[PDB]
């Protein structure tokens, strides 16, 4: 089984170094490739033969391989870096391609941002289909950890309440989204909603009235 | 250059299933195709290859009486079809393109993936509602993509035309068992009064799509 770290962590600039361990079976006879996995992202390959960047990919990356380790480097690291990272390797002897379990990079220290809430009342075609759905979109805050609660009028409301675990926009921030579906008796008596959003010990709230 | 793969189904436990894999030039030329999966959250997992220009294949040990790996030069498509469907085998199956010209070769040209969920739940098409933009939310609008499964759907704004400021969140999974989801844009104010607004939803395990008009 080829091997990896679970996870490395550098702040913004550093060089973060990522290796692979296995066997004469695989890398130690064979050569290593390198893939990245943006989050919500097919695989992407990064180095082959060893060292070899494919065209389009930042010179930050580079290969090497001795015996049966291999080392991904990644030096001036960038928030757009934040991925997962598996080497890729054949074995001759089983006519098999092998992964390592794959290596996590956060960038650590990253610039905080506050989240904006931006609130959806339903739609008449939703109401006109006897459903009633709210949508609150939270997004540019950093770090991506919200917790969302929801009010009608001043009454909290737990029931109903879906939320999103955050993932990154393409500015490198994060947006997260929640829904409160509503009963008939809850949109014939409610005169506003509010969606709360807590960020780092500080809260966000948005209120719509129909 | 690109490797084309739909959405795509679900399986009953027991079934099978057959990953389609086309490349866009027309030729598999003398380079490799693979197959890789990836489980929700987990890591890749090679699945087997084929070298279509010669015929010759292989197929991972843990599947080789599971999985058949074929390729059709008419159409320049790989297939992979995996049988005994079980839980553990709901994963996004990757088509690849090998590097080498045929031994250094890697998997250069990747496929978006297709889903494949393993369940004995029955299918269901998305409702989908427009997120109309207004003073109370540059402006905001989007699309609601409600009570759906399995899993995914992808949203494009005007048929593809729109790509700027699009935000597609991932799903939620409601206590029903359905899924649902939103896609949301940030647009200049004044555009509203200029143009149309469309979300193109694509549900392939249901094969609908809806294209839904987002007025203000
Ligand atoms: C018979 C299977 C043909 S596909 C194949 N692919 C090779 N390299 C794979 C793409 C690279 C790879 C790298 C990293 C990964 F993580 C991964 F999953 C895949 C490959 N390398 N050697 N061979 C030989 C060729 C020979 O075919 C016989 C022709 O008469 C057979 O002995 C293979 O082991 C590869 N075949």
């Amino acid at each position: 089984v080829v091997t990896q770290p679970p996870s490395v962590s550098a702040a913004p600039g550093q060089k973060v170094t990522i290796s692979c361990s296995g066997s004469n079976s695989d890398i130690g006879n064979n050569y290593v490739s390198w893939y990245q996995q943006l989050p919500g992202t097919a695989p992407k390959l990064l180095i082959y033969d060893n060292n070899k960047r494919p065209s389009g990919i930042p010179d930050r990356f580079s290969g090497s391989k001795s015996g049966t380790s291999a080392t991904l480097a990644i030096t001036g690291l960038q928030a757009g870096d934040e991925a997962d990272y598996y080497c890729g390797t054949w074995d001759i002897s089983l006519s098999a391609g092998l992964f390592g379990g794959g290596t996590k990079v956060t960038v650590l220290g990253q610039p905080k941002a506050a989240p904006s809430v931006t609130l959806f009342p339903p739609s008449s075609e939703e109401l006109q289909a006897n459903k009633a759905t709210l949508v609150c979109l939270i997004s540019d805050f950093y770090p991506g950890a919200v917790t969302v609660a929801w009010k009608a009028d001043s009454s909290p409301v737990k029931a109903g309440v879906e939320t999103t675990t955050p993932s990154k926009q393409s500015n490198n921030k994060y947006a997260a989204s929640s829904y409160l579906s509503l009963t008939p008796e809850q949109w014939k008596s409610h005169r506003s909603y509010s969606c709360q959003v807590t960020h780092e010990g500080s809260t966000v709230e948005k209120t719509v009235a129909p | 250059v690109q490797l084309q793969e739909s959405g795509a189904e679900v399986k009953k436990p027991g079934s099978s299933v057959r990953v389609s894999c086309k490349a866009s030039g027309g030729t598999f030329d003398s380079y490799s195709i693979h197959w890789v999966r990836q489980a929700p959250g987990q890591g890749l997992e090679w699945m087997g290859g084929i070298i279509p220009a010669f015929g010759t294949l292989s197929s991972a040990q843990d599947f080789q009486a599971r999985v058949t790996i074929s390729a059709d030069k008419s159409t320049s498509t790989a297939y992979m079809e995996l049988s005994g469907l079980r839980s553990e085998d709901t994963a996004v199956y990757y088509c690849a393109r090998g590097s080498h010209l045929y031994p250094n070769d890697a998997l250069a040209i990747w496929g978006q993936g297709t889903l494949v969920t393993v369940s004995s739940a029955s299918t269901k098409g998305p409702s989908v509602f427009p997120l109309a933009p207004s003073s109370k939310s540059t402006a905001a609008l989007g699309c609601l993509v409600k009570d759906y499964f399995p899993e995914p759907v992808t949203v494009s704004w005007n048929s593809g035309a729109l790509t700027s400021g699009v935000h597609t969140f991932p799903a939620v999974l409601q206590s029903s068992g359905l899924y649902s989801l939103s896609s949301v844009v940030t647009v200049p104010s004044s555009s509203l009064g200029t143009q149309t607004y469309i979300c193109n939803v694509n549900h392939k395990p249901s094969n609908t799509k809806v294209d839904k008009r987002v007025e203000p």
